């Protein structure tokens, strides 16, 4: 019964197959190795951190649909690396970008196939 | 192991607890907890249980089984923590435990049963036997040579009689009867007859009374017309006197015992004397659930009915039992022979002494034994493979 | 139920009622019990050889020789006299009652005789109370293992005599709530300064003990009693509470354990509620 | 206590995203319907994985599929006394997940506790409410961990001083 | 009305006139070739499992969940609870973690009596035995197996055609999932028994076990 | 189960569809000469301690019918003699009620009407009366031999204790 | 306008040709027709035959045929003689669920869309008197959720799981003939692929031909609504929602476009030919313990009357098992900043 152990599912031809202020909207330019993207999320990340309490809703709606979406993807990378007030700083910066993108961007980070 | 498991029978209305090997239980105990009535502090340790809860000034009574089934689980392990730490003072970690359970108990019951005694008491063991089973075992010390697992239990406490059917030591649940007669419907019955006859007795006592002399004086009797001429004709002989004592008052009150103790037990065969709303004889509804169980084991059933209950104690009521099945079951032979020769059935109805505490005394026979130890849940395998091991109890003992 | 009671239930109960009988005139019935007792404690009711107007009680500690060396058949001799006869094979102590030639008052021959374990522990407590009372010091440490692996050590000194337990918890989770009540234990003489000193070593013995295990679900308390509690007006009930306290102890940690069963029921009872009422 | 609503509110946010499901018939086979967030043999049903951390202790991990949700949640255990509760806790649930239609038997590998929310729950009751039940979770299982540690300690002293007090 | 030691023809008469027809009742299941219009009486096995055995299987399994059924008084009962909640697992192994990690297979079903039962991980384990008879204390290769033996048995030229016409006859072949577990099975095969481990050439392989839609009355039809 | 009559010859006459037995008594009446020395009235009398109990009874003769009559009027009997004071005082109370006139077959107040034949002509209806008051005129005369102890004034509790229990749940009086 | 048929999913719904009957399938492996009389709601019809869900019904107009499609792979056309609908089985074949399905304008073709990758374009040969399909299977990757017709009978466009919507053609020169040229292209032999989008994220749960099929539409599960304008080289406007997913689409004007979908409210969106642009034209249903009529996701919409072209009535079904008519008209008095085209 060892043949019932190989995964014949891997080789079917049907399985799928892919195919201040101005410092923030610094950061959030050309996004992408976890290694890059790391890279990438970490200035972001260095960026977001570095704000106070008061000038985040003036940066987050001083950007564009497409900007808040990807400032969105970046502050739920951000959750994945907690340290220090770094998280209740995050979620107050998941508070006001959801009130600049609504739900809908969240939607947005759960659906891209290619993200940060 | 040097220490005996302990043996738990929990009923609706009592519970047998006591050490595996013993003839009979070191406690039999009402299934009742008294407490205080948001806990705090170790107000929840501040109970009683058995007869210490039952006229206790400050508590309130509880009682967490129904139709021999736990309702009231919060209760129901308080109650336990006594009967461990109390009455048996047994050191829980020390000891394998066996408990019994209803026909038509749930697999998910098991579990919270087993959670209890694993995660509350730590025991080392645990087995839940079907109270039928040890029945059929307790019987194995009658009338009995070749030991079987198969026949049919009627158990009787004070809530409902149970006609079960039991083959290879497995119940056979789409079978079980019911009877809507048992120990409290027979003492509220001689209650009224004597209520009806009798002066004297204090109403705050009217029940404690009836009780009192369906234990002490009822008895199981052939003929009904003939039980009550003897009554008539020589009543210095069969009329007894019973004397109590006033509650609010000390002062010794006397009555006569009559009829009431034949007339008593007979609702089982004659329940329509007590009964608007059921009226099938015992005997009948005996025959009738032998009949849907498989036709290949309805002999052996037959040929062991094991009684099991406070309410099968009265005298002769096997010897009557067996008399009207064995009658119901010949009538019915008679017809198909007309109507055309099969064998006579062999019916029989064992009877034996440790009949009040059966199921208790069968688990303290099985609990005392090698294999009892070989298949009972070890806290190991709880805590590997989960609680849902607690959901079978392998049937053993033959 | 807060303490656990010290007499045996079963032992007192199958007493009285034998006596009871006894008296009324009635014939003897045959008695055959088998029960234990906490940490390991085996006992046997019996007629010995078939005689059914003799009543055995006889109790079994796999660790008799130990409380034998410090006084034991001395106390039991004592407190039973002539009750007292040679022991049961498989057991230490055996109590025989005649029961054609009881006392007038059954009372303390039962209540003496459902105290039977804790008699036979008694000796090595009035020993080292003794020892301090008479300032006899450098004496030998008692050591009494009175389950398989767990072990209590006394020792007397100038003005106080220690009781040191080595318990063991098999549920790992139980050494997180013994700690919590260990703490209360360790801070309560706050609420009572006259009282004995507990103390606490979570997975290493306390430095005054050898080949004393270690290990994660070990724990050694101490108990540091005092003359007030060591004296000849003391001395019983002290001897009585400790002597139960391991006991005493497990005990609450598994009550502690239904009582969170309670809650997690309530709790889960209420969340399930919610779920139902958000269906359409 | 300051950190807690801006928590559960991101989480919430999430939750709404998430539970946006539909009946899905296996597209690997003949006339199954599996959860694809549990069985994944169909990458394209599958949604990012998400993460919502309150500090780097206490997180809820969000994995959603077109069919099902599995919600993990790591909960706060300050001492070892909160720890053990907690772990006992959950344990308690988990045995009853039956009568919990959306709780998982066991929790994904890291988290105290996880939910499994089909298409099917989303439709028996309505996401919104799901979504709230959730988070009241959340919230409850923290204050019932609490009330539990003080149970514990509370009645430690009773018996403890029940004790020594008859010295 | 010819069953196998002929209906496999006749249900073949879906308008094929050369394939494999896997008929499973209660008390059989057999495993029968047909080439252009005739049955091989050769290559024509018979495996000593069906219907009755999982039915029975199934109660042993409910026996250990905690529920007490007799083998006599209620074979009837389980044979409905059978087959109105049992199927066949596509992957054993991810069906074991649903049942072991989450409850979305658990069902109630409602006996006779009233009483409300739950079966969940029973559900694609009773019907495991007819891949693994070892299961029911039967010795064997299972209903997979022995159908990739019977084919790779038969003619060489014969057999292309053959794989890609594996037909399913019988109720107890109605089990949801059933075709893709075979086709699942064969490909297992092949790849260890016939490509030696060539996970390059699984996609050239061509099977197609078909579960007749028009299937009610086919014998006749036929 | 319950206690059937076994008084019914095959040459045993019909009033109605009730058993018209013989009986021992100076009282008179249309009920034919004593055969035995057990009559129907006997049998009454003597399973009623048991029968009174039951709720069903099967009907197998009209000597059933005549059996149940008698039994039902026991009960109204005790309901009589329960008040009285002394065996003489019973004698006379009993024949008052005896002459009382209940409601016959057909008639309403008398139940089991749909088990009980009506007298199919005035002759019949005659005849039937007469004997039902014969029936019970000399049930309500043995009875009270029983009911009182030989210490008059004292209408034994062993037959006033059935007073409230009637035989099929049915009554002459309801 | 409101009506709960059930509190579980409407599955899938259709309506008759005078809107005077509505199919529906409640969460069933059944079709329950229903018809009303005075102003309540009465079941006429009960469609049994699938061994499954049905998870899409199709109302033929003129010739009055039902097709149905279910979980359990078959697809059945169900004609009423007299007084009983009878069901005619249609092979897919297929082995997997089938999750979609639409008649072609012209009534000669059915397409279903599966779970097998694939499509299955259905006709019927009269020659052997029975339903046949071909296939169109590149280069779908997924399952296909959501087809619609174009106005031609040629064209068909398709939603899967891929994240695509694509145009093809289920040319069947068997039951019509040459296809007139189209901005979509001049070649539509059999399975051509037309029209591909351009997205990798967001599985296309709706798509939608405009009335006069120069214009598709599409609603994605990344919460964007797509269009793709062919009299404008196929260049595609698209638009991220700040709510979530929606389910369901269609045209209510040539350029006007009305979705439902989680949010449980239909929106209207409007598209500037000009810009090439897509803008949110707001929520058009303004007032368990929501504000909006559907108490669940809404999953399917429909035009009731007044075409694609022209719209004044639209039905929308959830999974609340709510079935809402919405009149156009009336929405635009509600409210009165509202744009249509
Ligand atoms: N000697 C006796 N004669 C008649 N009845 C008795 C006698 N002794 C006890 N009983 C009755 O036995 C009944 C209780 O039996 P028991 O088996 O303990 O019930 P349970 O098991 O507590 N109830 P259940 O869960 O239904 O079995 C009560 O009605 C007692 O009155
Ligand atoms: N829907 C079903 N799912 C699973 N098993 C089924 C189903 N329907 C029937 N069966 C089983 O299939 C067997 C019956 O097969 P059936 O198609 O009736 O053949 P038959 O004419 O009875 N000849 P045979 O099956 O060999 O007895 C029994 O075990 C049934 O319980
Ligand atoms: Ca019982
Ligand atoms: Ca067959």
């Amino acid at each position: 019964a060892r043949f019932r152990k190989v995964d014949v599912d891997e080789y079917d031809e049907n399985k799928f197959v892919d195919e201040m202020t101005a410092a923030l909207q610094a950061a959030l330019k050309n996004p992408p190795s976890q290694a890059v993207k790391d890279r990438a999320g970490s200035i972001v990340l260095k960026v977001l951190i570095s704000f106070k309490a008061n000038d985040i809703e003036k940066a987050v709606q001083s950007l564009d649909k497409n900007g808040v979406d990807l400032l969105m993807k970046y502050i739920y990378k951000g959750f994945e690396s907690p340290s220090d007030n770094s998280s209740a700083v995050l979620l107050q910066w998941h508070e006001k970008a959801l009130a600049a993108g609504g739900v809908g961007s969240i939607v947005r980070v759960l659906t891209a196939r290619k993200t940060v | 192991g040097r220490l005996p498991a302990c043996v738990v029978d929990c009923g609706t209305g009592y519970t047998k607890l006591g050490y595996a090997g013993n003839t009979e239980p070191q406690f039999i105990i009402p299934s009742c907890i008294a407490i205080k009535e948001v806990m705090k502090g170790v107000d929840d340790l501040d109970f009683f249980i058995g007869d210490e809860a039952i006229e206790k000034p400050t508590y309130a009574t509880k009682w967490p089984i129904r139709h021999g089934i736990v309702e009231d689980w919060d209760l129901m392990e308080r109650f336990m923590e006594q009967v461990i730490f109390k009455y048996l003072r047994a050191e829980p970690e020390d000891h394998y435990f066996l408990l019994t359970e209803p026909p038509l108990n749930t697999p998910e019951n098991r579990e919270y049963t087993a959670e209890i005694m694993f995660e509350s008491f730590n025991v080392p063991g645990l087995y839940i036997a079907v109270q039928a089973v040890l029945a059929l075992a307790a019987s194995w010390t009658s009338q009995v040579g070749e030991r079987t697992l198969t026949g049919t239990v009627i158990d009787s406490g004070d809530g409902v009689t149970h006609v079960i059917p039991v083959a290879e030591g497995y119940v056979i649940g789409s079978c079980i009867k019911h009877i809507p007669i048992a120990g409290r419907d027979i003492t509220y019955f001689i209650q009224q007859l004597l209520r009806d006859r009798e002066v004297g007795i204090p109403p705050e006592q009217s029940l404690e009374t009836a009780k009192a002399v369906k234990e002490r004086y009822s008895y199981v009797c052939p003929d009904l017309v003939k039980e009550f001429n003897k009554y008539d004709t020589d009543g210095s002989k069969w009329i007894k006197q019973y004397t109590g004592i006033n509650a609010i008052s000390k002062k010794e009150f006397s009555i006569d015992v009559g009829y009431e103790r034949f007339l008593g037990p007979e609702i089982f065969f004659h329940p329509e004397f007590a009964n608007p709303d059921f009226t099938q004889p015992i005997s009948e509804v005996v025959d009738e659930v032998i009949q849907n169980c498989p036709i290949d084991v309805r002999r052996p059933l037959y040929k062991n009915i094991v009684l099991s209950g406070g309410s099968t104690m009265f005298r002769d009521f096997g010897r009557r039992l067996q008399r009207d099945l064995k009658r119901t079951v010949d009538a019915r032979l008679k017809l198909s022979e007309e109507l055309s020769k099969p064998k006579p059935i062999d019916v029989q109805v064992i009877t034996h002494h440790m009949q009040r505490y059966a199921v208790w005394f069968g688990g303290s026979m099985l609990a005392s034994t090698p294999e009892f130890y070989q298949v009972c849940h070890t806290k190991k395998d709880y805590e590997e493979i989960g609680p849902s091991i607690c959901r079978h109890n392998p049937v053993f003992g033959v | 139920m807060i303490l656990l009671e010290v007499n045996n239930r079963i032992i007192e109960e199958t007493l009285a009622l034998k006596f009871e009988n006894a008296a009324a005139g009635n014939k003897p019935e045959a008695v055959e019990v088998t029960f234990a007792d906490f940490d390991g404690v085996l006992y046997h009711i019996s007629n010995p050889n078939g005689d059914k107007t003799k009543v055995m009680v006889s109790i079994s500690l796999k660790f008799y020789k130990e409380l034998q060396a410090h006084g034991a058949d001395e106390l039991l001799k004592r407190v039973y006299g002539s009750y007292l006869v040679n022991p049961e094979s498989g057991y230490n102590v055996s109590l025989l009652y005649d029961l054609e030639n009881l006392p007038a008052s059954k009372d303390s021959i039962v209540h003496q005789a459902g105290m039977l374990k804790r008699n036979c522990f008694a000796s090595v407590f009035e020993k080292y109370f003794q020892f301090q009372e008479e300032g006899k010091e450098g004496e030998n440490r008692a050591v009494i293992h009175y389950r398989d692996d767990e072990t209590m050590y006394v020792e007397s000194k100038k003005d106080r005599v220690t009781v040191v337990f080595s318990t063991v918890f098999k549920d790992d989770d139980d050494v997180v709530i013994g700690k919590v009540f260990m703490q209360e234990f360790k801070e309560g003489r706050r609420a009572s300064h006259t009282a004995p000193q507990v103390l606490f070593s979570h997975r290493e013995p306390p430095l005054e003990l050898t080949d004393a295990a270690v290990g994660d679900n070990i724990g050694y308390i101490t108990f540091v009693l005092f003359p007030r509690h060591t004296n000849a007006s003391a001395r019983d009930n002290t001897i009585n509470l400790i002597h139960t306290f391991r006991d005493y102890l497990h005990y609450h940690i598994k009550c502690s354990k239904a009582y969170i069963h309670t809650r997690m029921r309530a709790k889960t009872s209420d969340f399930l509620k919610v779920l139902n009422r958000a269906r359409p | 206590t300051a950190t807690l609503r801006p928590y559960l509110s991101a989480v919430r946010a999430t939750l709404q995203a998430a539970l946006c499901l539909e009946n899905f018939s296996s597209q690997v086979v003949e006339r199954h319907n599996k959860p694809e967030v549990e069985v994944r043999s169909s990458k394209e049903l599958l949604l990012q994985p998400v993460t919502i951390s309150r500090n780097e202790k206490e997180k809820v991990l969000i994995e959603g599929s077109i069919n099902s949700v599995r919600v993990s949640i790591a909960v706060k255990q300050a001492d070892e006394i909160e720890k053990i509760l907690c772990h006992k806790f959950m344990r308690f649930m988990m045995m009853r997940a039956e009568n919990f239609f959306i709780l998982r038997r066991k929790p994904v590998e890291g988290y105290d506790i996880s939910f499994l929310i089909t298409n099917f729950h989303t439709e028996q009751m309505y996401k919104h409410k799901l979504v709230d039940f959730v988070i009241h979770f959340m919230e409850e299982i923290d204050k019932e961990i609490s009330e539990m540690k003080l149970s514990v300690n509370a009645r430690a002293r009773i018996v403890a001083e029940e004790f020594l007090k008859n010295f | 009305t010819e069953p196998p030691m002929i209906q496999a023809v006749l249900t073949l008469y879906q308008g094929l006139l050369t394939g494999v027809v896997v008929d499973s009742g209660d008390g059989v299941t057999h495993i029968c070739p047909v080439y252009e219009g005739f049955s091989l009486p050769h290559l024509t096995r018979r495996l000593d499992i069906a219907g009755r055995d999982i039915t029975r299987y199934l109660i042993k399994l409910l026996l250990l969940r905690g529920y007490a059924f007799n083998h006599s008084a209620d074979f009837e009962t389980v044979r409905m609870i059978k087959e109105k909640l049992c199927y066949v697992g596509y992957n054993i192994e991810q069906e074991q973690k649903l049942a072991l990690e989450t409850t979305v297979l658990v069902e109630s079903y409602t006996l006779p009596d009233g009483r409300i039962i739950k079966v969940g991980g029973e559900r694609f384990e009773a019907p495991e035995a007819l891949f693994q008879p070892h299961l029911i204390n039967v010795e064997g290769v299972g209903v997979a197996e022995l159908l990739f033996n019977t084919i790779q048995a038969a003619d060489i030229d014969t057999r292309s055609e053959f794989y890609k016409h594996i037909v399913l006859s019988g109720g107890s072949t109605m089990y949801p999932g059933l075709p893709s577990r075979l086709e699942r099975e064969l490909k297992q095969l092949y790849l260890e028994r016939v490509l030696k481990g060539d996970v390059e050439k699984l996609s050239k392989f061509k099977i197609r076990i078909e579960d007749p839609p028009r299937r009610k009355h086919m014998v006749f039809l036929g | 189960p319950a206690y059937h009559s076994s008084l019914m010859d095959p040459d045993t006459k019909l009033i109605g569809n009730m058993a018209l037995l013989p009986i021992r008594s100076q009282f008179k009446g249309p009920a034919p000469r004593e055969t035995k020395d057990t009559d129907i009235v006997d049998e009454a009398i003597y399973y009623f301690k048991a029968n009174v109990f039951f709720k069903n009874y099967e009907i197998k003769n009209e000597a059933d019918r005549t059996l149940i009559y008698i039994t039902l009027y026991i009960s109204e009997c005790l309901k009589k003699l329960q008040k009285c004071n002394s065996k003489s005082q019973g004698e006379k109370e009993m024949y008052t009620l005896g002459i009382t006139n209940f409601p016959i077959p057909g008639e309403p107040g008398f139940p089991l009407n749909a088990i009980y034949a009506k007298p199919a002509n005035k002759q019949e209806d005659e005849v039937m009366r007469a004997y039902l008051q014969q029936l019970r005129q000399e049930t309500g005369l043995r009875l009270c031999e029983k009911v009182f102890d030989p210490q008059n004034d004292k209408p034994s509790k062993w037959w006033t204790c059935f007073v409230k229990r009637q035989f099929m749940n049915k009554s002459l009086s309801g | 306008a409101y009506h709960s048929f059930l509190v579980e999913p409407i599955s899938c719904h259709a309506w008759n040709k005078d809107r005077t009957q509505i199919a529906i399938c409640p969460n069933n492996h059944e079709v329950h027709i229903y018809e009303k009389s005075g102003n309540k709601w009465v079941q006429v019809h009960e469609l049994k035959e699938h061994n499954g869900q049905v998870t899409g019904v199709d109302w033929a107009p003129d010739s009055n045929r039902i097709v149905t499609c279910g979980t359990d792979r078959n697809a059945y056309v169900w004609t009423l003689k007299g007084r009983t609908w009878k069901p005619t089985l249609v092979i897919l074949r297929i082995n997997r669920a089938a999750r979609c399905v639409r008649w072609a304008p012209n009534e000669k073709k059915f397409a279903v869309g599966s779970g097998s990758r694939v499509i299955s374009i259905c006709y019927f040969e009269q020659e052997n008197d029975w339903w046949v399909c071909k296939h169109i299977k590149k280069p779908i990757r997924s399952t296909v959720l959501s087809l619609d017709w174009h106005p031609n009978s040629v064209l068909l466009a398709a939603g899967s799981c891929d994240f695509k919507c694509r145009i093809f053609s289920a040319y069947i020169k068997e039951v019509e003939e040459r296809p007139a040229p189209t901005p979509w292209g001049s070649k539509m032999p059999f399975g051509e692929l037309m029209f591909e989008s351009s997205s990798s994220c967001g599985w296309v749960h709706g798509v939608c031909f405009s009335a006069n099929g120069s214009r598709v539409a599409w609603v994605s599960h990344d919460s964007t609504v797509c269009l793709a304008d062919a009299d404008k080289k196929m260049a595609v406007a698209t638009l991220a929602s700040e709510t979530l997913p929606l389910l369901a689409v269609t045209f209510i004007t040539e350029s006007s476009l009305v979705a439902a979908g989680h949010d449980c409210f239909p929106v209207l969106f409007t598209y500037d030919s000009a810009a090439g642009k897509l803008s949110f034209g707001g929520r058009l249903d303004v007032p368990a313990g929501l504000d909006s009529l559907h108490k669940n996701s809404v999953s399917q919409i429909s035009v009731l009357s007044g075409g694609k072209a022209k719209c004044s009535q639209f039905c929308t079904t959830g999974m609340d098992g709510g079935m809402s008519i919405w009149d156009v008209r009336s929405l635009e008095s509600a409210l009165k900043d509202l744009k249509i085209v």
